[PDB]
């Protein structure tokens, strides 16, 4: 429990009370910019493969309708 | 029966106060309202440096023939500082009355800072600084002090930052002798065996021409203070225990009902669990500083909540008399000795602007009640955002949330 979870020593921790500080500070102001930090930072991680879903997605569907469709030479 | 004490005011504007009693060993001492809220962090240590160096020498007195003059008769040689006020004060025998106060008068005017001297004080100032870190309980209230009124000059210290105290110069602290010594703000206090004639006639003598016009009219001001409730945690897990201080806003010096938190306080596990009533001018900081081993700093923030609410909402008239009489006999007088009835004066002639009789002390104890004690309590304590400031082993120490939130009980 706590008293007994880590040893640390010398870190000076300042802090502030809830009411003295706006609730919001700067939320759009630098809320938008990180946001935009963090995706640029995982989106060549994440997006790629699903990328290729899409991909794999659409080809799968057309080429299924395709071998539906009726062979011209068929029955000619 | 207690005699009254009388005071005068000089040109000057320093004011010669005083007090008699059948004792013979009077303590005379000169108060100033110069601390480190008048500092401006240029000059942090500059009341500390001059209360080092200001008995080491003074241009009448060269070197060390002061502190010789002072073992000549066999008398005491003290002084302090705080945050507001500085005293310079003497113990001695009534007869060397004289000698004294014109050793005082040196004292604070015409003393002379070597600037040799300078630098060996800088050494001691600087390696107890670097060793005054031991002490806990001031580290813990320095850091109260620090969180509590953050942007303020009321955050810093009467040593202040190291940087400070090794950049000093004989000009800088000429400044500020000569910027926050003036007569006005000067008071001039005696208690014991002394006659009020004869220290006024000595006043003019030793301190007259004190200082009292500032540089082109730079005529200090001041600022009334924010009290910031915020937290500071300084964590170090090698010490063997724990010291925590919670305090919140306090009246100031002026607001009477300061008495009735004094009774709140005599009514208040983990070790020692002092409360305290920090009272600087138009702030102050109420509260408690408990030590504790890290396992029950916890269980004791919770009991110092718990009180202060019980305080607030279930005072009952036994406790309150209880607490009437035990501040009844914190009254300071003659008993309590010329050293302590001296200071008082002078903190009384600078923060009030008049010494306050044992009397009337006692008709504003004895108009105190218990449901004006719950509703100054509920005033300054209830739903308050408090400061904190922790050294030690503080991991279970409760954060932000936990403290304040328990400042309301949802039963009220
Ligand atoms: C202009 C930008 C300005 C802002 C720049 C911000 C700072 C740079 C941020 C760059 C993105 C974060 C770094 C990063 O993405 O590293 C490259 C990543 C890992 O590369 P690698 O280790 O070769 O992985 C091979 C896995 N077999 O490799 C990749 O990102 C591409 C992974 C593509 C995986 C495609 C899978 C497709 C099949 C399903």
């Amino acid at each position: 429990e706590f008293g007994n979870l880590a040893r640390i020593r010398h870190v000076i921790s300042y802090s502030l009370s809830p009411f003295e500080q706006r609730a919001f500070p700067s939320y759009f102001s630098k809320g938008i910019p990180n946001v935009l930090r963090r995706t640029r930072e995982r989106i060549l991680r994440v997006a790629p493969p699903f990328v290729v879903v899409y991909l794999i997605y659409t080809w799968g569907n057309q080429e299924f309708e395709q071998s539906k469709r009726k062979n011209p030479a068929m029955y000619e | 029966s207690v005699p009254e004490t009388q005071v005068s005011i000089l040109d000057n504007g320093l004011r010669v106060a005083s007090e008699q009693s059948s004792h013979a060993t009077c303590t005379v001492g000169v108060w100033i309202d110069a601390g480190s809220r008048y500092e401006t962090e240029k000059n942090n240590g500059a009341g500390y440096f001059l209360e080092h160096l200001a008995f080491k020498g003074t241009k009448n007195r060269p070197g060390n023939a002061l502190e010789k003059e002072v073992e000549s008769i066999g008398a005491h040689l003290n002084a302090y500082s705080t945050r507001e006020h500085t005293a310079y004060l003497i113990k001695a025998l009534s007869k060397d009355l004289p000698k004294v106060v014109e050793l005082l008068a040196d004292i604070v005017q015409n003393s002379s800072l070597e600037d040799s001297q300078i630098e060996k004080e800088r050494d001691v100032i600087l390696r107890e600084m670097q060793e005054n870190d031991a002490s806990m309980q001031n580290v813990v209230f320095d850091y109260l002090h620090a969180t509590a009124f953050q942007g303020t000059p009321l955050a810093q210290a009467v040593e202040g930052p190291s940087e400070n105290v090794r950049r000093l110069s004989r000009t800088d602290l000429t400044d500020y002798l000569n910027r926050h010594y003036k007569a006005p703000r000067m008071v001039l206090a005696a208690a014991g065996g002394v006659e009020h004639q004869q220290l006024l006639d000595l006043a003019q003598k030793h301190l007259s021409s004190v200082s009292r016009v500032y540089e082109e009219d730079a005529v200090p001001g001041l600022t009334p203070c924010r009290f910031t409730g915020s937290e500071i945690r300084h964590r170090d897990d090698a010490l063997p225990l724990a010291h925590v201080a919670i305090a919140v806003e306090g009246p100031g010096w002026a607001n009477p009902d300061n008495v009735t938190l004094q009774v709140a306080n005599a009514i208040i596990l983990c070790q020692s669990f002092q409360t305290f009533n920090i009272s600087y001018s138009d702030t102050g900081l109420l509260g408690a500083h408990f030590v504790c081993d890290a396992m029950s700093i916890d269980d004791m923030v919770f009991f110092l909540q718990g009180q202060w609410m019980r305080l607030c909402t279930s005072a009952t008239e036994s406790e309150v008399t209880r607490g009437k009489n035990i501040l009844r006999n914190a009254l300071v007088s003659h008993l309590d000795g010329t050293t302590p009835v001296c200071e008082d004066i002078g903190r009384s002639l600078l923060t009030y602007g008049r010494r306050i009789p044992l009397a009337e002390w006692e008709s504003r104890i004895q108009e105190v009640d218990a449901q004006m004690l719950r509703d100054i309590c509920s005033k300054y304590f209830y739903d308050q955002c408090p400061a904190v400031a922790g050294y030690g082993p503080i991991e279970q120490l409760p954060d932000y949330n936990r403290i304040r939130s328990g400042m309301f009980w949802l039963r009220f």
